[PDB]
RNA sequence: CUUUAAUGUUUGAUGUUCUAACGUUGACCCGUAAUCCGGGUUGCGGACAGUGUCUGGUGGGUAGUUUGACUGGGGCGGUCUCCUCCUAAAGAGUAACGGAGGAGCACGAAGGUUGGCUAAUCCUGGUCGGACAUCAGGAGGUUAGUGCAAUGGCAUAAGCCAGCUUGACUGCGAGCGUGACGGCGCGAGCAGGUGCGAAAGCAGGUCAUAGUGAUCCGGUGGUUCUGAAUGGAAGGGCCAUC
RNA sequence: AAUUCCUUGUCGGGUAAGUUCCGACCUGCACGAAUGGCGUAAUGAUGGCCAGGCUGUCUCCACCCGAGACUCAGUGAAAUUGAACUCGCUGUGAAGAUGCAGUGUACCCGCGGCAAGACGGAAAGACCCCGUGAACCUUUACUAUAGCUUGACACUGAACA
RNA sequence: GUUUAUUAAAAACACAGCACUGUGCAAACACGAAAGUGGACGUAUACGGUGUGACGCCUGCCCGGUGCCGGAAGGUUAAU
RNA sequence: AGGACCGAACCGACUAAUGUUGAAAAAUUAGCGGAUGACUUGUGGCUGGGGGUGAAAGGCCAAUCAAACCGGGAGAUAGCU
RNA sequence: UUUUGUAUAAUGGGUCAGCGACUUAUAUUCUGUAGCAAGGUUAACCGAAUAGGGGAGCCGAAGGGAAACCGAGUCUUAACU
């Protein structure tokens, strides 16, 4: 980052500061998946 | 060993579909009481990491 | 600078305010102007300091 | 002393020259004032508080003798 | 409850007494016909001193560390950012401790507008009277003025003034000139809420160019955007300004 | 003047001449009375000056003597060494050119003695300046800290006002 | 009398002495956090720290600064 | 009687001299200064490397010094030759 | 070897022999080639092979947004332009 004077590269940028904490647990499952709907019902139970 | 994510830039910067990155823009945070109008208005539109630069930032957020 | 600021308030009960340099030492009669509120999009009396 | 400082840059542009533009937009000069040597006459419109004209034309530029109060502004090309 | 007194009773300030913590580099006794030690007998000091934890001073005695770059070589001098002409080659950038000079703040007004208006300087003439000095007439002219140095537009005045107005605007944007970038500078045009005006149109502050520059923690008020097992709240972000 | 820049000041003493010395004058860039101010017996392998003495210091060296040197027989190093069949003068010139350009001189090779140089030898100059190197010296630069010192608390509490 | 041994032997350094000052003995103080030891087994005519340096004749001005001693009320001011 | 007179040893190190890949990692010669004194010195012990010991020169500490010698951190680091 | 520069009054070589420096582990990015392909790939271990078992993990196929949230859409936002 370092290119003299001028501020090293990131630190010219304020922070964001702020994340979802959910971004990496909010899961994506695609639909040409679970066909046969775990034998009976899709739900948190029959996924875990 | 492997190597490691700039955490200082990585609350400064969020990737983007097509591999570049998103930044809100600086100099909004300081003396308003002194920047015009005008200025203010084009310190606010948000943007991303141009070319010249972007090949350094994803060599600091190697796994982003 | 020396003559200091001054802050108004909105005359429309708005938190949103404005603040001006008004200098008091020639002319000392008091500042009580209307501008456009951001908050409500009106025109209304900004008064009385702090 | 012995001269001090001497500023740098002292930009100045100009773009009012030949047949330019032919796009959207022809163009005068940016020297802080300006009103009759790159300016406009007539239906011809380009210019604010800044002094540098911008007229929002596909015209070319074109250049022509005199117009009013003897200035010789800069004209539009039909194609 | 007030005035009173005594009782029980927690805890400070200051001084006084006692003996029982502590002390003995007081006496003498024993291990030990030992100097250091331990305990005793016996006195005296005495809740101090001592020893520790927190704490205010004092501490180059000792110790860690900082204290720039420019310059026809340093010092002395002048320089570091912004801003302006000439030199600088009829496209365009441009060197020199080359020729030469400024800014670092102000203005509700000089801001927005419909209308109305138009110098300087030189000369002639002055009054009770001038340390300075009146309003006319004659000459003259993008020679005055623009908040401020400097240059150039300028009467369509962008110069000053009357009426109203405060747009010294909110969400944006065909986009654009400049620079390697940070950064600066300009804006067609759309809509929100309006102002002047007969209306068009203009107003996105001032005639154009200096008066200030990032990231960070923090000030202030707003906020179901968030908030960490569940529900608040502290904390985070967003918006507005400091 | 153990102190005074212009300045080698001035006069008396003095020398052939004294930026010397001694004394006087105050005509000392900020000498000045406990770091004293000034004299001063004694001490000096003692600075600045004079006289008296004595001289190879000098005029200027002359001779005499040993031990090196020289020469020979034996023992036998080091710095250095790209390479050498490297002589004048005039001129070019990293400018201060053996070797280039112009033009001389020299049959070929040793030895004693000597410094004109080879920007000779001799330790990656020692001043100056430069390195976001380091060490130390200072202090009312910053920040600590050994030591000294204040209050409170506890070890350590019964009684009194 | 001492000294930069190996470019300085001096006008510097040292000294009877002179001055300023600390110290009541479990002295002041040192090195060690202490264990001890030295001062000292001495005791203000003794010991520690510092400066000054025979002797003679004398010795003006200053408390703004920097440190100490005493005065002790009050101020700035910590833990509590 | 003597930090008195003079003068060998001995000690000092003021002047002259030789030496410099030395005979010597400052030694050897002559003059000079001291010579019962604050003199000179043999053997042991005590004190040591940010530590000693100094009638002081920031001198000297086993040939090495304003931080010696030996072993480690450590092929330290050096926008530099 | 240094230099814009050198017959060089520049550092510098006595020479022959043997030595004397840029490498790939863990990561990573791009290019090349090969196995597979909206899929591609097992770590440790077991170990019988320098191969066969072992699918906890890793990469990748959707974006827009401080984020809540929405999704072939979505932030800005009055937003309907």
């Amino acid at each position: 980052g370092f290119e003299g004077g001028q501020m090293p590269l990131y630190r010219r940028l304020p922070k964001f500061g702020f994340t979802s904490r959910k971004a990496a647990i909010t899961a994506e499952i695609r639909l040409s998946d679970l066909a046969k709907v775990e034998g009976g019902v899709v739900d948190l139970n029959t996924l875990k | 060993p492997k190597i490691k994510t700039v955490r200082g830039a990585a609350k400064r910067f969020k990737k983007t579909g097509k591999g570049g990155f998103k930044h809100k823009h600086a100099n909004l945070r300081h003396i308003l009481t002194k920047k015009a109008t005008k200025r203010k208005r084009h310190l606010r539109p948000k943007a991303m990491v141009s070319k010249g630069d972007l090949g350094l930032v994803i060599a600091c957020l190697p796994y982003a | 600078g020396i003559r200091e600021k001054i802050k108004l308030v909105s005359s429309a009960g708005t938190g949103h305010f404005y603040t001006t340099t008004k200098n008091k030492r020639t002319k000392p009669e008091k500042l009580e102007l209307k501008k456009f509120d951001p908050v409500v999009r009106q025109h209304v009396i900004y008064k009385e300091a702090k | 002393g012995g001269s001090t400082r001497n500023g740098r840059d002292s930009e100045a542009k100009r773009l009012g020259v030949k047949r330019f533009g032919g796009e959207s937009v022809l163009a005068g000069s940016i020297i802080v004032r300006q009103r009759g040597t790159k300016f406009h006459a007539g239906a011809n419109v380009g210019c604010g508080r800044d002094h540098t004209l911008f007229a929002k034309a596909d015209g070319k530029v074109k250049f022509e003798v005199k117009g009013p109060k003897n200035r010789k502004f800069i004209s539009i090309e039909a194609e």
